[PDB]
């Protein structure tokens, strides 16, 4: 209340309408989460391939809000519509609600901890199964960590309540994948090994990846023990003959069911989604239609409403779907300040290929710095680099480096002839040093040598799979540590995050320690506070719910404290809070 | 056998059911209309429920099927009727 | 001169006879009987779905000799889609906008139809470089208008149900927040 929420600014708190509640007409019927969870991960893809209509994936919960509200979408947010998800939509496939971005930003800004958000919407969501998006070697992070670490993550994911792990690559890489897709396996869950797509197979010009080098990727990742192929299309680049040729010839070769994930960026998700299931796509992401659209996946109701009259339908209920999305509307309107502004359907992203997500905190990043007027020829710095590189696979964490190292480029005024000679004495962000040194792992095609040379000067450059090169980690001793530093004994959960985000997840707990359980606030009070005799009620408890009154805010004295008059449970109580603008004593 | 109790009255007589009750090792469950949101039985107990939504609060305190609606919901072995309101009510 | 036939229902339900394949093809042919130069089929509120959109766009091609000119909106999301069907029906002209002012109300993007017709047996007639180029400048220029756009807009698929025009639909939405109405405006989309 009285020094606001950090990053975004400093406003009054909107009076904000109860969201519309779904009225849904329920249908019970057998998902994919009891076949999973009394017959098998086989008997699931059996049921996907004896399927006529394409299976939806529900993208709202992690990647709709990835690539629209930044990742902040709080649990509490969730909680209330996670049950009229689990009972009013059981055709959904699944359901992404974890991985990826969420498990750093949650500790970082939401200050939750995102197991107790899974623990949470295991509970509410018993008939519908969860997918997290796995990255390989990393899991949640951008660094590599050795394979007991990963496999300890797999477990204990699997234990809480992940069914669905998709697994994706930099790179393209299989070494990186193989030992992830076998621990899933060995937990019983359902691995999905993911094609990272880029670049155009009907292009001739480009034919670094054509359609052989996907259908031998394909081939590979069927020779692994892999339940159902995923098609990964991070920078929404899958045009819809593109699209048809692709799954065709995907589906002539492997018998894994196909997972199209793609973007709406440049407008023409849709079809590309319409294209795939005449096809033979098996399962597509889409999310709903209040957070779909844009830089997110195309909207569910409009795959259904286009695939309604034609030869292949799409196993949704769609008025409950719009029930949904009546919730999903009413509610995006709290996370105002973290809307990235008008969205468009953006046509130049088959230029730069960035990813969306990696978009919006590249444009950040660039109106953080004085370079916010000059995004056009940062697109063509990146496009530029992307191509001196080789034309790599642009994929959290590798297009994170070609974003860094165009940042770098356009900010010190350089050029490809003046990086390709000058630059050998010229320093560079660690991104690139550990994407050159083989931390990223091995592109396809192999690096560009001379440039190599050139980026790192005499540190050593691996050609290996970077987990056997990492120092092994034992969980008794940082458990022992963990378990001093923060004062109790920690679960699994809370050693292989604190292995994972070292200072985040000592920074949460301090926050843990001081502010306590922020997650069980609505976030309207979360963002903004509270207001001038405004009563609000908080649930710490299932029976215990707080009545809090803000009665009066009182002058900052010398020292600068503010005395803030509450009224808590009927009682007045008095708070004496820090005012960090009056800079006095 | 018995591990949980509510009390359907309000006032002073709650707060001594849950003082007793929490000498004798039980827990305790409170019932509370909207205009009795301010007391003190209500953060007495080890969990609060609200009761007879939209209706006259003694009539609130006096709706039987809220409050064996709580009490089932609740987990609820034992009621207390305190004195008055439902004390010496048969139904 | 476009004469011009106003899409309204779905002709590819069965549960909505009045508006089927045969009364437009009675209208295309009452229009072709004047002296009209184009026909074009104004589908006000993208009620059009590429299915229906085909069948219609065939139906209407098999029936007279006039060229179809083609204008819907993407307020369902699904225009690119209807855009693309009605091209591999034959439709002649279609209604576009460039990408700044494109979707959500307004018409599917020139640029994204160009892409979606990139690769397929007919091809868009258009510079994408330049459409891009002045996309730039429309970007540049919507963020003049602040105060006159409608808030953040959605693909929404209740236009099936209630077949407001886009316009309407603003202006009606303006009126029940200008008359205190404003928050049963679901109710008032149903009535
Ligand atoms: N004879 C017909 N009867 C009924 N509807 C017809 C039709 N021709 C098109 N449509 C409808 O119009 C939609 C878009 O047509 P389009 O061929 O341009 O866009 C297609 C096309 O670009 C591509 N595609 C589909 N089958 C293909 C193939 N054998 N080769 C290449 N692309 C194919 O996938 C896109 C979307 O596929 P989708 O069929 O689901 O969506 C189609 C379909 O619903
Ligand atoms: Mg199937
Ligand atoms: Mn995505
Ligand atoms: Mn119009």
């Amino acid at each position: 209340t009285v020094n606001g929420f950090p990053g975004i600014e400093n406003t009054e708190k909107r009076h904000f309408e109860e969201p519309r509640q779904p009225l849904l007409n329920l249908e019970k019927k057998k998902t994919a989460k009891n076949i999973l969870d009394e017959q098998g991960a086989d008997a699931v893809v059996d049921y996907v391939k004896n399927t006529k209509e394409v299976l939806l994936t529900d993208t709202t919960l992690r990647d709709a809000h990835q690539s629209l509200l930044a990742t902040r979408l709080r649990l509490q947010d969730m909680k209330g519509i996670a049950q009229a998800i689990d009972q009013g939509l059981p055709e959904l496939f699944s359901a992404e609600m974890w991985g990826g971005a969420t498990f750093d930003v949650a500790y970082r800004f939401l200050n939750e901890s995102p197991w107790y958000r899974l623990r949470k919407l295991r509970k509410l969501m018993p008939n519908t199964m969860f997918q997290m998006l796995f990255r390989g070697s990393n899991a949640v992070g951008y660094q590599n960590y050795p394979d007991n670490v990963i496999e300890e993550f797999i477990r204990v994911a699997a234990h809480e309540g992940i069914d669905v792990f998709r697994i994706f690559d930099s790179l393209n890489w299989l070494p990186q994948m193989e030992k992830s897709i076998q621990a899933v396996r060995d937990n019983g869950k359902i691995a999905e090994a993911t094609i990272c797509y880029t670049g155009d197979i009907l292009d001739p010009s480009r034919p670094k990846y054509n359609i052989q080098y996907y259908k031998d990727l394909a081939k590979e990742l069927e020779a692994t023990g892999a339940h159902i192929l995923a098609v990964k299309d991070m920078a929404g680049l899958l045009k819809p003959q593109a699209a048809y040729r692709l799954i065709s010839e995907l589906k002539d070769t492997v018998d894994l069911p196909i997972h199209l994930h793609t973007h709406d960026t440049s407008g023409n998700g849709i079809i590309t989604y319409s294209g795939a299931t005449q096809a033979g796509v098996d399962i597509i992401d889409v999310a709903t239609a209040s957070l779909a659209g844009g830089t997110s996946q195309p909207s569910m109701q409009s795959i259904y409403y286009a695939l309604e009259h034609g030869p292949r339908h799409a196993s949704i209920n769609v008025k409950n779907a719009e029930q949904i999305d009546h919730y999903w509307e009413d509610v995006r309107k709290y996370y105002a300040p973290f809307e990235a502004g008008i969205t468009s359907p953006q046509t130049e992203v088959y230029m730069h290929e960035m990813p969306g997500g990696q978009y919006t905190n590249l444009k950040s990043q660039a109106a953080a710095v004085g370079l916010g007027h000059r995004f056009d020829e940062i697109k063509q710095m990146y496009r530029k680099v992307n191509m001196m590189f080789g034309d790599i696979i642009k994929v959290t964490p590798s297009s994170k480096v070609v974003g860094d190292m165009a940042l770098f480029m356009i900010q010190n005024d350089l050029t490809e002839e003046d990086v390709y000679a000058r630059g050998n004495e010229l320093n560079f962000p660690e991104s690139v040093v550990s994407f050159f040194r083989g931390d990223l792992g091995q592109p396809v095609g192999g690096f560009p040598e001379k440039l190599q040379k050139i980026i790192v000067k005499d540190k050593a450059v691996i050609t290996d799979r970077p987990g056997l090169h990492a120092e092994k980690v034992d969980f008794e001793t940082v458990k022992a540590d963990l378990e001093q530093k923060i004062g109790y004994e920690p679960g699994d959960h809370e050693v292989i995050s604190y292995i994972m985000y070292p200072q985040v997840f000592l920074d949460y707990q301090k926050m843990q320690r001081e502010f306590g359980a922020v997650t069980l606030l609505d976030t309207p009070t979360f963002l903004h506070g509270m207001r001038l005799n405004e009563k609000i009620e908080v649930q710490i408890e299932k029976g215990k719910t707080l009545s809090i009154r803000l009665d009066e805010i009182g002058e900052p004295d010398l020292a600068g404290n503010r005395v803030l008059f509450f009224n808590l449970n009927g009682q007045r109580r008095e708070v004496v809070i820090n005012d960090q603008s009056v800079q006095a004593q | 056998h018995m591990k949980k109790l509510l009390v359907a009255n309000r006032g002073e007589i709650a707060v001594r059911v849950f003082r007793a009750c929490n000498e004798l090792g039980l827990s305790t469950v409170a019932v509370y209309a909207r205009e009795d949101e301010y007391s003190v039985h209500r953060f007495k107990a080890d969990e609060s429920y609200l009761i007879g939504q939209g209706k006259k609060p003694i009539d609130a305190y006096l709706d039987i099927d809220d409050i064996i609606r709580v009490a089932l919901e609740s987990g609820a072995d034992a009621i207390h009727p305190g004195y008055g309101l439902l004390s010496e009510n048969l139904e």
